[PDB]
C-alpha cells in the first residue's frame, strides 16, 4: 500500500493458518471442506492471492 | 416389541482486503454491497456447492473470546454457538479452545508472525556527500 | 514348588522423521527407531494415553489409486483395507485421499522451494581491471 | 554435508502434513486436539529447532 | 579506497533472489522431478509465470 | 585516503534484520507488539528463551 515505504523480512515464526468456520455437528461441513480442498488443489486461492 | 419404526447466514467483519465496502455502497442492496477476498471466497463456495447465502455483519466488533466469569463466547463464535448465525467465512484463528465448541475445515491460507521495519532507502545525495 | 492351574502406528524410513539407530540389530521393540515422528507419536501417546506399535510399511509407497484396479496402496491402502490403525508419517493431505480417509490439522506447513548451491568464489578475470 | 547448498525465496504453494486417520474413527478428534495442544505450546517448533 | 572496500568484506551474493528470476533469465537452468505432485502443480497451474 | 577507505569499509557493514536472533543481538533499535491479542499471549506463554 501507499506510500510503499515498508517491507517484510525473515521467515515465519509459528504455524498459523486460517480456515472456514462451521458449527459442531453440522452435516454441511464436510462438503465445505471438500470445496476448500478443491480450491486449494485448483490453485484458485493463489489466483485470489495474486 | 421391536422399536419405533420411522418412514444462509454468512457472518464476517469489515477487514481489508477481506471484506471491503463498495464506493457506491448506498446505491445497491443485498449481498453486492461489499467486496474483497472473503466475498469472492464465499461466491466460489456457493459455486462449488450450489446453495444461496446471505452476507451478515457481526455487531459487537469482537472476533471471539470466552470470559472466565460469564463463560459466554462473543462475536461470530457466540453467533455460531448460540445459533445467531449458520456459517462463518471469516479470517478467524483456529485454536484449541475454539475446536471444542465449533468445527473447522482444513486451513486454506497459512501465515506466521512477521517483522515490520522502516525499509531504509539509499538516498545518497551528490555534492553534499563529497565533503563527508 | 507351587504348581499353578490355568495400536498399529505405521510410517516409512525418512530422514529426519524416521531414522535408523546405531545398534539397531542389538535392540528390540519400539526403541529400535528414532527421529521426529517417533517423538511425535510419543507426545501423542503422552497426551492421549494409549499403547502404540511402530511398524514399517511393506511396499515403501506413500499412496496411489490405479485407474484400473481402483485400489489404494501404501499406508493409504493400509488404513482403507484395515491393515493398519493410524499413520504417523509425512503424507500429503490431498482431496483424493480425503474421499477415503480423514486427516487432522496440518502441524507442519510447507511449500515448493528452490535448491541452489552455496556461492563460492568465482574467478573474476579480465573484468577485474575495470571492476 | 558438505554444507555447500542454500535455499532462497518464498514458498510457492500451501502444503502441509498432518496425522491421518480412517473415516468414521472416534480417535480423530482427540488426536486433533492433541495436535492443536502441541502446536499452541510450541513443542513442535522446539522439535523443529 | 573502493578497491580496499571490495578486498575487505568479500560478501559475495547469490544471483537468484525471487521466484520470477527463473522467468527473467535462461542461462542457469532449473528442473523438477520426473514424477510427482510438483509436476502436476506446474502442469495444471493458472499463473502465466 | 585512509579515512575514505574506513568510510567505505563502514559502507559494506552488517546486513539488515532478518531473524528474531537479530533482534536479540541488538539493543539500539527498539521494537513492540500490540497491547492485546494472542500475539502477546504467544510471547507471554513462551518456552523458547
Ligand atoms: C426439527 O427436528 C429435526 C430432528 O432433529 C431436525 O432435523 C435434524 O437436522 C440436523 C441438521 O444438521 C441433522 O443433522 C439431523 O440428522 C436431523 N434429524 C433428523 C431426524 O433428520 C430439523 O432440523 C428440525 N427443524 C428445524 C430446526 O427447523
Ligand atoms: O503423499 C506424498 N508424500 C510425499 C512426502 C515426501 C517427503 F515427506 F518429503 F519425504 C516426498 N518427498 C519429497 C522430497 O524428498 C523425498 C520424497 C514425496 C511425497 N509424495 C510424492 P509428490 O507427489 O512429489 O509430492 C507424495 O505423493
Ligand atoms: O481471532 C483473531 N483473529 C484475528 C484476525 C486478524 C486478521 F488477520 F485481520 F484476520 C487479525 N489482524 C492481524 C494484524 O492486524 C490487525 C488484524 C487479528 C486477529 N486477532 C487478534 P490477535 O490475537 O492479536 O491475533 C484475533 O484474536
Amino acid at each position: 500500500r501507499k506510500p510503499c515505504d515498508t517491507m517484510k523480512v525473515g521467515g515465519n515464526l509459528d504455524s498459523k493458518g486460517y480456515g472456514v468456520a462451521t458449527p459442531k455437528g453440522s452435516a454441511l461441513g464436510t462438503p465445505v471442506n471438500l470445496a476448500v480442498l478443491k480450491l486449494s488443489e485448483q490453485g484458485i486461492l493463489d489466483k485470489l492471492k495474486n | 416389541y421391536e422399536r419405533f419404526v420411522p418412514f444462509i447466514v454468512v457472518t464476517t467483519i469489515l477487514e481489508s482486503p477481506y471484506v471491503m465496502y463498495k464506493k457506491n455502497h448506498e446505491q445497491l442492496e443485498g449481498n453486492e454491497r461489499y467486496e474483497g477476498y472473503c466475498v469472492d471466497l464465499a461466491y466460489e463456495i456457493a459455486k462449488h456447492v450450489r446453495i444461496k447465502y446471505k452476507l451478515s455483519i457481526v455487531g459487537d466488533g469482537k472476533y471471539g473470546a470466552r470470559d472466565p466469569e460469564t463463560k459466554i463466547w462473543n462475536g461470530m463464535v457466540g453467533e455460531l454457538v448460540y445459533g445467531r448465525a449458520d456459517i462463518a467465512v471469516a479470517p478467524l484463528t483456529i485454536t484449541l479452545v475454539r475446536e471444542e465448541v465449533i468445527d473447522f475445515s482444513k486451513p486454506f491460507m497459512s501465515l506466521g508472525i512477521s517483522i515490520m521495519i522502516k525499509k531504509p532507502q539509499k538516498s545518497k545525495p551528490g555534492v553534499f556527500s563529497f565533503l563527508d | 514348588k507351587m504348581v499353578v492351574t490355568l495400536v498399529v502406528v505405521t510410517t516409512i524410513l525418512e530422514s529426519p522423521y524416521v531414522m535408523m539407530k546405531k545398534n539397531h540389530e542389538m535392540l528390540e521393540g519400539n526403541e529400535r527407531y528414532e527421529g521426529y515422528c517417533v517423538d511425535l507419536a510419543a507426545e501423542i501417546a503422552k497426551h492421549c494415553g494409549f499403547k502404540y506399535k511402530l511398524t514399517i510399511v511393506g511396499d515403501g509407497k506413500y499412496g496411489a489409486r490405479d485407474a484400473d484396479t481402483k485400489i489404494w496402496n501404501g499406508m493409504v491402502g493400509e488404513l482403507v483395507y484395515g491393515k493398519a490403525d493410524i499413520a504417523i508419517a509425512p503424507l500429503t493431505i490431498t482431496l483424493v485421499r480425503e474421499e477415503v480417509i480423514d486427516f487432522s490439522k496440518p502441524f507442519m506447513s510447507l511449500g515448493i522451494s528452490i535448491m541452489i548451491k552455496k556461492p563460492q568464489k568465482s574467478k573474476p578475470g579480465v573484468f577485474s581491471f575495470l571492476d | 554435508k558438505p554444507c555447500d547448498t542454500m535455499k532462497v525465496g518464498g514458498n510457492l504453494d500451501s502444503k502441509g502434513y498432518g496425522i491421518a486417520t480412517p473415516k468414521g474413527s472416534s480417535l480423530g478428534a482427540a488426536v486433533n486436539l492433541a495436535v492443536l495442544k502441541l502446536a499452541e505450546q510450541g513443542a513442535l517448533d522446539k522439535l523443529k529447532n | 579506497a573502493n578497491l580496499a572496500a571490495f578486498l575487505t568484506v568479500e560478501r559475495m551474493v547469490s544471483p537468484i533472489e525471487s521466484a520470477e528470476d527463473l522467468s527473467k533469465q535462461t542461462e542457469i537452468a532449473y528442473g523438477t522431478l520426473d514424477s510427482g505432485s510438483t509436476k502436476e502443480f506446474f502442469r495444471r497451474s493458472k499463473i502465466a509465470v | 585516503t585512509a579515512n575514505l577507505a574506513a568510510f567505505l569499509t563502514v559502507e559494506r557493514m552488517v546486513s539488515p534484520i532478518e531473524s528474531a536472533e537479530d533482534l536479540a543481538k541488538q539493543t539500539e533499535i527498539a521494537y513492540g507488539t500490540l497491547d492485546s491479542g494472542s500475539t502477546k499471549e504467544f510471547f507471554r506463554r513462551s518456552k523458547i528463551a
